[PDB]
RNA sequence: UGGG
DNA sequence: GCTGGCACGACTTTTGCACTCGACTAAAGGGGCGCGCATGCTGTTGCGCA
DNA sequence: TGCGCAACAGCATGCGCGCCCAGGGCTGATCGTGCAAAAGTCGTGCCAGC
């Protein structure tokens, strides 16, 4: 129903702006999360670029890379 | 549309631009170390921009290995032409030799006289012309436009600046003259302090909790506020006495100066020097002469008994050597020992030094 | 508004019930404002600023 | 306000949702021309110099 | 002088009148308004009022 | 110039991957060390870009051959 | 000190560099495209109007934002992508969008009707041109059930198109509003009223036929052959022109 | 927004079916625009059995919805999203047409932005609460007759 | 001691950030020094 | 950065209320109570292995003189912030662990599972976090770099200090005078005011809201702390995350 | 107005928003959403990064453009390490990865 | 206060 | 022989750990927290083993 | 049977609430001895140069 949607997220810096960010630093302070920065809202405030459109394909490229070192 | 409060807020101030050189040469098209000696050329250039440190100091702390003078040389004259019309280089000389290449490349009379005034004799001929004029070989008044067109030549840089800090004194502590008592009435007085103790005292009772908070916010509040309203009217009533001692202890209005021990002043209310004399620092007073509660308190014995320390001496002295000299006397002695003849008991060696001491023209003049 | 009684019925929505309750404020020029209310409980009950 | 003489048709499609055409002749009778005032201020301050 | 002149100096209820037209003059002199001290500040207490 | 583009990309099409071919062709038309394979209308080497994508003559399989072709020659 | 010369390399800069519009409340992805622009003398943006349908806005003298793309890949990014006449159709509907309206669908619609006597009634001629006639005098623009040879074009077979002609009736402004309508398009479509329902579905099957370009070229012809013989119309209203039934009284 | 949608082919059987909606006596919405696009699930079947009309997937557009319509079938079996079973995203063909441009949806759409945003670009001009028209004021209707427009 | 760049070395590779909680001896790790004082700056000095 | 150092302990109001606690129900206590108990007042007595009371107990001021000369020695209760740090200090996360897990398998129910579950989870995903329970009262307080602050003086009002620096002199003053009265070998009465003035003055700093919500004389106002100063509206959106003006941009 | 390069704030490092004081105008949210409705990663990361939060993007972009490279060479942005150092006052810790 |  | 620059010496000024001190004070101050919604504490009601 | 156990109902508190665009005025801070030690300034005398 989306109003725990965005708070159950597998990245705790997306939807933290969304709702309260006292919980969310909270839970994720005790609980160790790593973002991983897969989401889109993550690369567009760290500044990398977005894993869609014309992006998609060079972050498809390095994505091999991932699993191969 | 006032917004309550206002902005009032941090505002990131966005003035800066002390010198924009950085900025300059970070467009310039150099190739690898030329800009790491760019910018050890700039970090030297004075805020006046006219004699910067050392040539030879600046390639000793390059730590060159390799990399000669005739490089740096280059970027010197490189970046002089690039500044507004020129930085840096010292010596005096190329500042208006630079100025002189770029600006016009013709009129009557510009090069010719130009490269010899430059080149030597400028401090001859700065003074006055006389004999040089048999040595430059120019007839009468043909240097007229070549000097003028120097006259206009001109600190070479402080063009920029944008130095917003104009620093004023404003209001500080006041005093007056009236009804025949040129007395202060320690004409400030803002009375917020007063106002929010008593504008405060209403806040106490607006928590509007209901968890009371008598144990924290009541009592903790209350002596912030006796602390706060204390210590500024401490302040104040400290201000206003030392204001009120110093108007008293000593009339402006009068002619001369009568000098203070840090003592007297420290004296009259029975306090420890240090207390008022640091008070005495950053504090000024405003009347209507001048513009600081700190020259109003110069103390010497003026090495006679008969009459006022130095200020008075100082003011004097230039008043004397101000009208005088109606030949070329060129005298500080004689100075002395006209001061002398009133009682002041100068010594007239160490006279000079005071009378030259601030912008005076002597020993100089001569 | 004036200062003076108001006998208000504040809609009858309060407990999601459907029970009318009417209070009233009497309001000063200055100073403290006195409040007269019902609780579904049907007592009178006073709030005083 | 000034009045004008109106006339209510599209022209040449130039007047498009609630948008106005206006003749030369408004410009040449130097009607719907204002005025403005700015004040300028310079200040003389006693610093500590 | 600090309350009378902080009062007519600055407050919300006064402010700078209009000088274009005499209309925008007259209709600024003539005017109601829910704020003030007591006053209805804005957001709440606006829908049946 | 072209205002469709809807030809270059019904060469191959993505409309994501013309940006990125485009590109690079426009960066070696653009910073130097090469020269258009058709006639120039004084337009800048983008739109040279976008008609070499329309001619057929420049794909990624081209610039791979041009790349390596260049590349071991050296 | 704006010397003559920066004008004219001024002009090979903004030739084709592309520069991009918003709206300040935007919220389809519509508000921001981007558009190729032409220096114009005046303090303000000149702005097609088709396209201000998709802001959703009106001229009141309303603001805007403008944003120029730098490097490279962002021109691309604009030109592919971002340009309204590469993409039309929004992608909520699927009914097209930017179709013309206001003067456009007076100028079709008062260019598509026929009446009764008038001026001419019906004349052998041969089209679709019949332009020395209304276009001069001596017949109308709605008038006339004019009869006409008229070519078409079909498209049934593959990767070629077979012309076809015929005579048929129809009036002055449809045979004359024939003329913009490229190839392989029927004929029946240009014989209707014109309740911008027929424009609607008529821009929709002639891009999902014909394609992009010619559909962006026709609706522009459109557009300005609708402004143009809107404005030769010359509509009014008036006083006069609201009339009150005689019956409507009695009745209350 | 998370959705990247990045597999093109799952390959999944599973569908929804689709009907129309025929709310009371007036139809809302036809067939034609419920059943063009997606792609079919399955197969479809004329009247006359044994008799397929599509060959499992197909692209839905004019000429083939037209041939539906021409037809007595009156629904049809289609795969859509949340169907698609795909893990990290959406299969290109679970969801097609995209609608803009007239070809299929290829890798990197935008999607969940197209979605929400195209159904949050409506609501300011809707009326929100239509409470108090109940028509003529009357409660509901007394009558339990039915009637048809058409035998 | 010679072409020595700061702004070059400082942009590395970042990925999957992480958050956790604070130890005393972590904090101590960045500590580059203490403030004894509530005082910020001296009026009449101008300097901290 | 910088650092100060407290000598004493605070209660890290961005933890204990902050949404249903990761502290109160960690020790299986009710929230108010250790909201109350953990300053200042109450007793807070730990271990007391020999004693009758709970190692839990919650027993007031009377029943502490009642300890002191009915028990005396091992009855070990403090009335300030230190309990928590050696209660906590003492608690067993395996034993916990695994006694919670045989619990919950032998015994389950509807309201449960839920008390349960989520005292479950939250030990064993702190345990594979690698957190120590101790760290969650802070020691050493960092401090914000001096640009993150600007003062921005101005000429007609001198040097101007941001609403949120006054909380650093504040904390730093009181800190100062808690210290210089600690080893003058004072009551106890005057030290404990001063844990609770330090307490207060952390807390204001740390989370504005709530609590005393400190006012400023001239201005009045909340004024902002930390919470409300992470950016723009304390969400992203002011001056990150598509809140930058860009540059080249319409009008 | 049509603001080319003005002045800029010595916090976070991004202009200003005020005419006469040359304003930037402002770029907000739903204009993030649109850009990513089209899919233009590009056009977007110009304007979150070098065009505003970096510092070595201006000088660097700019003297790309007087020369006519036309190169992005993006940048780590500044109000990220803002966030990054509110963070750190508190007792939370977080720190990137290798 | 005012503009969309 | 006279003038100006410099050196030495005081006394005079500058500077750094230290605590002080309790006020009190009642008046003022805010009211209506538009609203809706979700989650938790507790007390009362209903139902079962023994 | 009554007491004992569990469930449900009521009251409190916390989080939220569109975008863009422009002009105008000010606005908390600092407490305050004594003693000791350091540094600077002022005056006088000596030396050097003209």
């Amino acid at each position: 129903g989306i109003t725990k949607a965005s708070l159950a997220t597998e990245s705790f810096i997306s939807a933290a702006s969304f709702q309260e960010t006292t919980r969310v630093l909270t839970e994720a302070a005790v609980a160790g999360k790593r973002d991983e920065l897969r989401g889109l809202k993550e690369n567009v405030i760290v500044g990398r670029l977005i894993p869609a459109g014309t992006g998609y394909a060079y972050h498809q490229d390095r994505m091999r890379r991932r699993a191969a070192g | 549309y006032q917004d309550d409060e206002l902005p009032v807020y941090q505002g990131e101030t966005t003035q800066t631009l002390q010198d924009y050189l950085m900025w300059q040469v970070e467009l310039t098209p150099f190739t690898d170390t030329d800009r790491a000696i760019a910018t050890s050329i700039v970090d030297a250039v004075d805020d006046t921009g006219y004699l910067t440190i050392q040539i030879e100091d600046i390639v000793d702390s390059i730590g060159d290995d390799e990399i000669g003078l005739e490089e740096v040389e280059a970027v010197l004259k490189r970046i002089q032409r690039f500044d507004p019309v020129g930085v840096a280089a010292k010596d005096l000389r190329d500042c208006l030799l630079i100025q002189l290449s770029q600006f016009a490349k013709e009129t009557p009379w510009l090069e010719e006289a130009r490269l010899i005034i430059s080149d030597h004799l400028d401090l001859l001929a700065n003074h006055d012309f006389r004999t040089l004029m048999r040595v430059t070989r120019l007839k009468e008044e043909v240097l007229k436009e070549a000097v003028n067109l120097i006259q206009s030549l001109d600190x070479x840089x402080x063009x920029x600046x944008x130095x917003x800090x104009x620093x004023x004194x404003x209001x500080x502590x006041x005093x007056x003259x009236x009804x025949x008592x040129x007395x202060x009435x320690x004409x400030s007085i803002p009375r917020l302090k007063i106002n929010q103790q008593y504008a405060a005292m209403g806040n106490s009772a607006r928590n509007d909790a209901d968890g009371q908070f008598i144990r924290s916010n009541l009592q903790e509040a209350r002596w912030l506020i006796k602390s706060l309203e204390s210590a500024n009217d401490t302040l104040l009533r400290v201000s206003r006495c030392i204001v009120e001692q110093q108007q008293a202890f000593f009339e402006q209005g009068e002619e001369y100066m009568k000098p203070m021990v840090l003592a007297d002043i420290a004296q009259a209310v029975e306090m420890h020097e240090s207390t008022i004399s640091r008070v005495t620092t950053q504090k000024y007073l405003h009347s209507p002469r001048g513009i600081x509660x700190x020259x109003x308190x110069x103390x010497x014995x003026x090495x006679x008994x008969x009459x006022a320390s130095s200020t008075a001496i100082r003011a004097l002295v230039k008043k004397l050597i101000a009208a005088e000299n109606p030949a070329k006397p060129l005298s500080d002695s004689k100075l002395t020992s006209m001061l002398s003849e009133q009682g002041i008991m100068v010594a007239r060696r160490t006279v000079a030094k005071y009378r030259e001491s601030l912008s005076i023209p002597p020993s100089n003049q001569r | 508004r004036s200062p003076g009684v108001f006998f208000d019925s504040d809609k009858g929505k309060t407990h999601s019930s459907g029970k009318v309750l009417y209070n009233a404020r009497i309001i000063p020029y200055r100073g403290s404002w006195l409040d007269f209310e019902f609780d579904p409980k049907d007592n009178l009950f006073v709030r005083i600023d | 306000g000034q009045n004008m003489r109106v006339a209510f048709m599209p022209w040449n499609g130039y007047n498009f949702e609630d948008s106005i055409l206006v003749s030369e002749r408004v410009v040449q009778e130097d009607r719907f021309t204002t005025i403005h005032i700015q004040e300028l201020a310079c200040v003389s301050r006693d610093t500590k110099l | 002088s600090a309350a009378v002149k902080e009062f007519f100096g600055s407050s919300q209820l006064s402010q700078f009148m209009d000088q274009n037209n005499p209309l925008s003059e007259i209709t600024h002199k003539r005017r109601i308004s829910a704020l003030g001290p007591g006053g209805l500040t804005r957001e709440r207490a606006g829908f049946e009022v | 110039a072209r205002v469709t583009v809807q030809d270059a990309v019904e060469k191959i099409g993505n409309r994501f991957d013309l940006v990125l071919v485009a590109a690079r062709r426009a960066r070696q038309m653009q910073v130097g060390g090469k020269d258009p394979l058709v006639p120039e209308e004084n337009d800048k080497t983008t739109v040279i870009a976008l008609r070499e994508i329309e001619e057929g003559l420049i794909n990624n399989q081209i610039l791979d051959v041009r790349e390596r072709q260049e590349q071991q020659e050296q | 000190r704006e010397e003559a010369v920066v004008w004219d390399i001024l002009d090979e800069v903004i030739r084709e560099h592309p520069v991009l519009l918003n709206r300040a409340p935007t919220l389809h992805r519509l508000g921001i495209q981007a558009f190729e622009p032409v220096l114009i003398e005046g303090k303000a943006i000149q702005l097609h109007p088709l396209v201000c349908a998709a802001y959703n806005a009106d001229f009141d003298g309303d603001q805007m934002a403008v944003h120029v793309p730098l490097t490279l890949e962002a021109q691309l990014e604009a030109r592919a992508l971002m340009m309204s006449t590469n993409n039309i159709l929004s992608p909520a509907n699927g009914e097209p969008i930017i179709v013309p309206s206001q003067d456009v669908v007076l100028g079709l619609y008062y260019m598509t009707r026929d009446c009764v006597n008038a001026k001419g009634e019906g004349m052998v001629l041969t089209g679709p041109k019949e332009a020395e006639r209304l276009y001069r005098s001596g017949l109308a623009s709605l008038h006339a059930r004019v009869k006409v040879r008229i070519t078409e074009y079909e498209k049934d077979a593959n990767g070629e198109l077979v012309a076809k002609t015929s005579l048929k009736d129809t009036t002055v402004g449809r045979a004359i509003l024939w003329m913009i309508v490229p190839k392989g398009l029927p004929y029946s479509i240009v014989n209707q009223a014109l309740g911008k329902k027929a424009i609607s579905k008529m821009l929709n099957t002639c891009y999902r036929i014909l394609g992009l370009k010619p559909t962006v070229i026709f609706a522009d012809q459109i557009m300005y052959t609708g402004f143009a013989y809107a404005a030769r119309s010359g509509a009014s209203v008036g006083i006069d022109d609201m009339v009150i039934p005689e019956k409507k009284h009695e009745i209350i | 927004q998370d959705l990247v949608v990045t597999e093109d082919d799952c390959g999944t059987h599973e569908g929804i079916m689709m009907t129309p909606v025929i709310e009371g006596g007036d139809v809302k919405e036809p067939l034609r625009d419920r059943v063009l696009g997606r792609v079919t699930a399955e197969d479809v079947l004329k009247p006359g059995t044994a008799d397929i009309l599509v060959p499992r997937n197909t692209l839905l557009h004019e000429q083939w919805c037209d041939l539906l319509e021409e037809n007595s079938v009156d629904a049809v079996k289609v795969r859509s999203v949340v169907s698609c079973d795909t893990d990290f995203g959406v299969c290109a063909h679970c969801y097609g047409r995209d609608l803009a441009r007239g070809h299929i949806i290829n890798k990197g759409e935008a999607i969940g932005v197209i979605a929400a945003q195209s159904i949050g670009e409506p609501g300011t001009q809707l009326t929100m609460r239509t409470f108090h028209i109940g028509g003529a004021a009357s409660r509901a209707a007394a009558e339990s007759s039915i009637q048809v427009k058409n035998k | 001691l010679l072409k020595f760049l700061k702004a070059q070395t400082k942009t590395e590779e970042f990925d999957a950030i992480k958050i956790a909680l604070a130890s005393p001896d972590m904090i101590r790790s960045w500590s580059f020094g203490e403030v004894k004082k509530p005082e910020t700056i001296n009026y009449r000095t101008f300097k901290p | 950065m910088g650092h100060i150092e407290l000598a004493s302990p605070t209660a890290h109001i961005w933890f204990l209320k902050s949404l249903p606690s990761r502290i109160g129900l960690l020790l299986d206590m009710p929230l108010r109570d250790i909201e109350r108990v953990l300053y200042f007042e109450s007793y807070v007595v730990i271990e007391g292995g020999m004693t009758n009371l709970e190692r839990q107990q919650i027993l007031t001021e009377e029943q502490y003189l009642d300890a002191l000369e009915e028990f005396g020695d091992e009855f070990d209760a403090k009335m300030g912030a230190e309990a928590i740090q050696a209660l906590l200090k003492s608690m067993d996360l395996e034993q916990e662990c695994e006694q919670l897990r045989e619990e919950l398998n032998e015994t389950n129910s509807e309201t449960k599972r839920k008390k349960l579950t989520k005292r479950i989870k939250l030990l064993e995903a702190f345990v594979q976090s690698g957190n120590k329970p101790e760290w969650m009262i802070l020691t050493v307080l960092p401090v914000l770099p001096p640009d993150l602050r600007p003062l921005v003086p101005l000429d007609g009002g001198r040097f101007a200090t941001s609403d949120l620096n006054d909380l650093y002199r504040r904390v730093i003053n009181r800190n100062n005078r808690l210290k210089r009265l600690l080893d003058l070998a004072a009551p106890d009465i005057i030290v404990r005011n001063e844990k609770r003035m330090l307490q207060e003055a952390v807390d204001a700093l740390l989370d504005n809201g709530r609590r005393g919500r400190a006012i400023t004389g001239s201005n009045k106002r909340p004024l902002k702390s930390l919470a409300d100063m992470i950016k723009g509206k304390q969400g992203r959106f002011r001056q990150n995350l598509l809140g930058k003006r860009v540059d080249y941009s319409g009008r | 107005h049509a603001r080319s390069t003005g002045s800029y704030s010595l916090v976070t490092q991004q202009p200003l928003g005020g005419k006469a004081q040359f304003g930037g105008q402002r770029f907000g949210e739903m204009e993030v959403w649109a850009l990513e409705a089209y899919g233009a990663a590009y056009t977007l990361q110009e304007m979150l990064t070098v065009k505003s939060d970096d510092v070595n993007g201006r000088t660097k972009m700019y003297k790309n453009i007087v020369d006519g490279n036309h190169q992005m060479e993006p940048g780590m942005p500044e109000s990220f390490n803002v966030l990054l150092k509110e963070i750190r006052s508190l007792g939370i810790n977080i720190e990137l990865e290798d």
